[PDB]
């Protein structure tokens, strides 16, 4: 349950440092490649094992 | 010199400097010492949290109790002339201060004052040192037990007619439990007869081997008629945890004094933790010197 | 936990400040296996604090493993500090070799094309690719160790939750082996002779190892009187809120 | 401080990664001791 | 499962693109680096252990 | 839920607590990021302490210096047409910019440029790196003293007429004093005729020994017409305590470029303080990619 | 705690003299040996 709120939380971030990145000159590339990274740092692993 | 260095009009100067260096001297002394007291106050707050309210950290310093009396004699020594109304003055007022915190009107109503016992008892706990069960209960004390010494028939206590008493009283000691000596071969002459476990015994006599004959009649008044402190009233919760607590009191009367000469008399109250020092001279025992001279 | 804002804000500061990356891939890498593994393992095997038998049951409705204290410890104090112990180790490591922090807010445009040779730092000197990159690797390195350093006392403040260690003890032999090897594991990786070519960590000066001390010693003072607190006033403010 | 200032341009890291080595060694060393002390 | 899961996915890639940077740097230019070729052999390292 | 837990207005409540609490968050969080800001700004002040003004206290990661070249060529190649002016615009934008910067204008009055030797000279000391002695003084360096790569005649450089010019440069390093290799036996063979013991020797040549043949005639430009940087220009005090200091500059053409062909020229300086390393390829020297494809 | 806590009266005084005379011998051996390290 956990996991899944952290998930939501991250996705949302990603789209967020989207807007700010655009809104600051970035590639359309370099945008996604943010949202990629960003959201698999904010998703603990480890957990359940 | 003299005025030039107190105060020189050129280059507008005072004891040696002109303002601003003043200004930023004080200044500085001022923010120095305010972190200085701010440090200084921050480190005796955790001290102040450290500490428990219900118990001091350390009990090995207090223990085992002393034994302590009224009235207040200075130099342990009672004196007093049995004409002169204003010499045994000093000695009343303390003898009725102590006094007067046992009246039944303090101790009135159900709380927080429960009936105990009129005769000697083993001991009572009412739980562990916390605040779950509130305030807890102390037993009664009554002033008319002592018979002879109380301040209720003869306010003097006796010092009118040749005829003193000493109210004894054992240190208070936060859960400090009185042991009494058993009853085997070995105990001293005196604790045989009237051998109640539940009573501590306090027992006086002549410092000296040649003053035993100058002295009289050791009458002892308490509770139950004992010559001893009840186990009942132990142990003591402290202040805390049993405000309006109440320890027993040992009257003792010195009938038949000598006229016109110093009598030491040395008191001393036997049990297992306890245990007499040969530097502190009132743990366990005390000395008084009296000396009715008319 | 803990270790996941120190990862997280050099990415940041780097994109939106423009300065150069405080971690890079290898040493984000070193901090996951190194302080994550074995201290994490070593906890499990921790004693009862004396309190486990004189506290209340718990009501699974009311009280859950992960609630919205944890992360307010995790994320928000603790976290926090770490990231700024690493951050000091970065800035002294530029401004001795020429860079100060002033001319720093920029410089990454500039900092990462292989082609200005001329990069010029604060004393005046022009810098070229490589002994530019040598120094960021220097702080790489740095900010590793200065994370194993701070780590020391997010471990000590793991092991009580109510409890001090002064009153639990260091007993526990697995978390012990825990602190000495990943220190090992920093040294090692730091001075070997040839990680350089391989992995991209360069030697740390004796001065630096030190960067991280202050910030370590301040986490284990505030759980220490932070855990005061709590046990003199049950119920108070500190246990509604930081007691997980 | 002169033509032949070499000095302020070189650093013997040399020494600095034998002492290095030798603290690691002896950090995993005491590791491993307490770890097993006991066979348990 | 364990090798090729969800997390461990996203590390095979880096791998899988660090080898491309080499082969395209080594079949090009004279004199390459080698910060991918060890990129690569510590990161397959990484996802097995 | 959806609702309740949003906003309900019974004990009013919003995402869970009234309002007090978070206040008292609230507060509790901005005094500590205050206290945290403080204490990570004082540990960093005193570190801008610690270091002086006037020297990095560390100088072994910038030594040797490196060489580096105008125009701002990626990846080291110089590729463009001779006949479509839009294929050079970018680098003959560089070298103006680089130029730029030796205009006699900017050199002009007593201060703080002073004449120095036409011809290469020593070193000259203008003292220790303190403050007492105020900014110190930098040798002029003209613009003609590059002949036909100097802008002023044709602005192009070369570039227009498949001509082209490098004009190299030497890092500049704080109280670095570059020493040329001595006249022993032991010199290479190039450095041989016009051994100016004040002139740091630079040489061009060819990567491979095929492209030899098609590299035609290396001209060098600098001052006293020797293909090197003179010793009097150093050493470098410092940007705070020689502000308008300009380093010296070498000329490189090379005439008779083979057409549409990638030429790999490799430029090389020598000297005893001066050591290559085959993974920084700018230490010392460069590598240039040239293909005047036309 | 009962009748029977005598302990919480009790402090062994005895250990802590024996340690810190252990402690003041050493730290004056030590001060001896440097102040004297090499006849001067
Ligand atoms: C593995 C990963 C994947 C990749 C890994 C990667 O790294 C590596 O593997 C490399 O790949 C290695 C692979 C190598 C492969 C091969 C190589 O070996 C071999 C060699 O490679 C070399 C290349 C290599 O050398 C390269 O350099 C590598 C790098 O590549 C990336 C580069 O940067 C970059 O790509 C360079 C390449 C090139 O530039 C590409 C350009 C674009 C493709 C394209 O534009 C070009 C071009 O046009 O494309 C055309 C094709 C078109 O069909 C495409 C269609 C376009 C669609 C347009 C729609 C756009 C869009 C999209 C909408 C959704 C939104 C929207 C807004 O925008 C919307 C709006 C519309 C309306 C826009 C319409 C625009 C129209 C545009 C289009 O039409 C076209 O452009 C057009 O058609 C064109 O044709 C035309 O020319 C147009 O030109 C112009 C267009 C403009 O340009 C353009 O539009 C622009 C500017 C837009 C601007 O945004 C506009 C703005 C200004 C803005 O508008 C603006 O004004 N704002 C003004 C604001 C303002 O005033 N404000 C004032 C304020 C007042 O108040 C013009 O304008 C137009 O009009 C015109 O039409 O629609 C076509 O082909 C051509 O045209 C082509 O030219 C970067 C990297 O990828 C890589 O380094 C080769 O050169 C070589 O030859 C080869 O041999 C995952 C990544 C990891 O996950 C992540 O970690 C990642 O690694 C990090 C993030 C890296 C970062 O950090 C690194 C350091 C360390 C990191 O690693 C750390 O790890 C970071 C980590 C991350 C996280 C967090 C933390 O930190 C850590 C924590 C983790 C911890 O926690 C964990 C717990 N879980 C545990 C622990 O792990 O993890 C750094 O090193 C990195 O650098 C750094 O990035
Ligand atoms: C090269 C690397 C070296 C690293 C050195 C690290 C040094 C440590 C850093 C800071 C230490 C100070 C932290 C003090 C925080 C307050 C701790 C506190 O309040 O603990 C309270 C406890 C009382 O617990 P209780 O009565 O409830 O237990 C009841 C047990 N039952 C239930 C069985 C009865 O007290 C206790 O345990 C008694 C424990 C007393 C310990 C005193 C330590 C302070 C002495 C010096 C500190 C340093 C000052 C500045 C140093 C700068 C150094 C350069
Ligand atoms: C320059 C300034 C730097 C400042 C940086 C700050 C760094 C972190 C700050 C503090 C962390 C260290 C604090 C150490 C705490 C020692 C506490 C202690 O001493 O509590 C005494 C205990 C209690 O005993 P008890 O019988 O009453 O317990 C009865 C237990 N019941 C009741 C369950 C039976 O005694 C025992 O635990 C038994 C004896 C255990 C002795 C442990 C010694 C090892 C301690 C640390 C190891 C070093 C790790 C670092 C590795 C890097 C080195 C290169
Ligand atoms: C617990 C997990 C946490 C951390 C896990 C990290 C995972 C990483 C896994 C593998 C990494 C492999 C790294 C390989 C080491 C270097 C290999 C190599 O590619 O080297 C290349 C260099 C050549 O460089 P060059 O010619 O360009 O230098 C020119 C110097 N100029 C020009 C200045 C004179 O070789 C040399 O320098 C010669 C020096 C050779 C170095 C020998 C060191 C041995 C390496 C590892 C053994 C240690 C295992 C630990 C055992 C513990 C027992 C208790
Ligand atoms: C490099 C530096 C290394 C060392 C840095 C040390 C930093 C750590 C210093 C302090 C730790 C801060 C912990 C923050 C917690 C404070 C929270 C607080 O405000 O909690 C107050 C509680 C009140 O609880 P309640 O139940 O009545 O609330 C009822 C609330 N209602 C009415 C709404 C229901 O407790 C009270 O008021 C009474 C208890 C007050 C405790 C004060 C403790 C001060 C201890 C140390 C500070 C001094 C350090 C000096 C060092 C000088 C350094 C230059
Ligand atoms: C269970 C526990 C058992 C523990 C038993 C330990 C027994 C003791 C064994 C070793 C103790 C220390 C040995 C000291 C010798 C180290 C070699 C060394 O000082 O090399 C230094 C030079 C590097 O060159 P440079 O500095 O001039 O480069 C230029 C530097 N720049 C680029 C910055 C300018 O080396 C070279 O040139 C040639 C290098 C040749 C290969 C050296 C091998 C080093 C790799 C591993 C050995 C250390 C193992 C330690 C085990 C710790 C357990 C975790
Ligand atoms: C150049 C440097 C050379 C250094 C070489 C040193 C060689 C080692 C020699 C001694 C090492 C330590 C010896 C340990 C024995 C100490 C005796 C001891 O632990 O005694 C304790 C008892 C005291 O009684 P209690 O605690 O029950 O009282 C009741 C306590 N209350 C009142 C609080 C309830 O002793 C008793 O009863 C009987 C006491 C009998 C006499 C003990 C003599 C102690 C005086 C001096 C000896 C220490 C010299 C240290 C030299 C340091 C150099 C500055
Ligand atoms: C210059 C710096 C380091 C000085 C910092 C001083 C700190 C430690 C001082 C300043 C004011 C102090 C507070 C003043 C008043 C109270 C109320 C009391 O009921 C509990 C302690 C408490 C909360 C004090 C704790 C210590 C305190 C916060
Ligand atoms: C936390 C407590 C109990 C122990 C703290 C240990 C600290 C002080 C130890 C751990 C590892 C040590 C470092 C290990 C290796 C080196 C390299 C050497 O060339 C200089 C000293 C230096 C930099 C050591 C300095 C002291 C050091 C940082
Ligand atoms: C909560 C506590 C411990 C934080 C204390 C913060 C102290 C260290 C901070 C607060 C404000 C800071 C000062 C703010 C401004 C300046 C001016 C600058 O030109 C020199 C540093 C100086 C003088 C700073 C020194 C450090 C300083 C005094
Ligand atoms: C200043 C630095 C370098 C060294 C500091 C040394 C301090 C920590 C040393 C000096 C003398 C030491 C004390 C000497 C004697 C005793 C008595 C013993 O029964 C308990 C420990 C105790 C109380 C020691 C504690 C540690 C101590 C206070
Ligand atoms: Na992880
Ligand atoms: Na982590």
């Amino acid at each position: 349950h956990f996991i899944h709120i952290i998930t939501g939380v991250a996705v949302f971030l990603g789209v967020s440092f989207f807007i700010l990145s655009l809104i600051l000159g970035y590639s359309w590339l370099e945008a996604v490649i943010f949202l990629i990274g960003i959201i698999v740092a904010n998703v603990p692993e480890g957990l359940l094992a | 010199g003299w005025k030039k260095f107190l105060w020189d009009s050129e280059k507008k100067e005072f004891l040696g400097r002109t303002g601003s260096s003043w200004f930023k001297i004080f200044l500085f002394y001022l923010i120095f010492y305010g972190c200085l007291a701010g440090i200084f106050i921050g480190t005796i707050q955790v001290l102040l949290l450290t500490l428990s309210d219900f118990e001091p950290k350390y009990q090995d310093r207090v223990a085992p109790p002393g034994l302590s009396h009224a009235p207040y004699a200075i130099k342990t020594e009672i004196s007093f002339s049995i004409s002169n109304p204003k010499s045994y003055e000093s000695f009343v007022k303390s003898m009725h201060k102590l006094m007067d915190l046992y009246n039944e009107s303090s101790q009135a109503g159900n709380s927080p004052f429960e009936d105990c016992s009129d005769t000697p008892a083993d001991y009572i706990k009412r739980g562990d040192l916390d605040d779950s069960q509130g305030q807890k209960k102390a037993c009664r004390f009554s002033r008319m037990w002592l018979k002879n010494c109380s301040g209720l028939d003869d306010t003097t206590y006796g010092y009118a007619e040749g005829k003193p008493c000493v109210v004894a009283k054992l240190n208070r000691i936060i859960g400090f439990y009185p042991k009494p000596l058993k009853n085997t071969t070995d105990l001293p002459e005196e604790l045989q007869a009237n051998y109640n476990q539940y009573v501590l015994p306090l027992r006086c006599a002549a410092k000296r081997e040649e003053d035993r004959e100058k002295i009289g009649s050791i009458e002892y008044f308490g509770l139950g008629g004992y010559a001893g402190f009840p186990l009942q009233y132990y142990p003591y919760y402290g202040k805390r945890l049993q405000k309006k607590y109440l320890q027993p009191l040992l009257a003792i009367q010195f009938t038949n004094l000598t006229q016109n000469m110093e009598l030491r008399i040395e008191c001393k109250v036997y049990g297992e933790n306890i245990d007499y020092s040969e530097k502190d001279r009132f743990r366990g025992r005390f000395e008084v010197k009296i000396e009715v001279k008319s | 936990l803990t270790s996941n804002i120190p990862e997280i804000t050099p990415f940041l500061v780097f994109i939106i400040g423009n300065v150069p990356l405080p971690l890079g891939t290898v040493t984000i890498l070193c901090i996951d296996l190194g302080t994550d593994m074995v201290p994490a393992i070593s906890l499990a095997y921790e004693q009862a604090e004396s309190d486990i038998m004189k506290r209340q049951p718990r009501n699974p409705k009311t009280d859950k493993l992960v609630n919205e204290r944890l992360i307010s410890m995790a994320y928000g104090q603790i976290g926090m500090i770490q990231a700024l112990g690493g951050f000091f180790s970065y800035f002294v490591i530029l401004a001795e070799n020429g860079f100060l922090p002033m001319d720093l807010i920029g410089k990454r445009v500039r900092w990462d094309d292989r082609w200005i040779s001329d990069v010029e730092d604060s004393f005046g000197q022009q810098w070229t690719y490589e002994q530019r990159k040598i120094v960021e690797f220097t702080c790489h390195t740095s900010f590793f160790i200065s994370i194993v350093v701070v780590q020391w006392a997010d471990l000590i403040i793991c092991k009580t939750r109510r409890n001090s260690i002064f009153q639990q003890g260091m007993k526990n032999k697995i978390l012990i082996f825990g602190l000495f090897e990943e220190t090992a594991l920093a040294a090692f990786l730091s001075y070997c002779p040839g990680t350089d070519v391989a992995l991209r960590m360069y030697p740390l000066k004796p001065s630096w190892w030190f960067c991280a001390f202050p910030y370590s010693l301040i986490i284990f003072l505030y759980d220490e009187m932070r855990r005061f607190i709590i046990r003199r006033s049950p119920g108070g403010w500190v246990e509604q809120e930081t007691y997980y | 401080e002169g033509p032949d200032n070499d000095e302020r341009f070189t650093y013997d890291y040399y020494r600095l990664r034998v002492v290095g080595l030798i603290v690691a060694a002896v950090l995993c060393v005491i590791g491993i001791i307490i770890l097993l002390a006991g066979k348990c | 499962r364990q090798l090729f899961g969800g997390f461990s996915i996203l590390l095979w890639i880096g791998a899988i693109l660090c080898f491309l940077a080499y082969g395209i740097q080594a079949a090009t230019e004279d004199e390459p680096a080698n910060d991918n070729l060890y990129l690569g052999v510590v990161l397959s390292t990484v996802v097995i252990v």
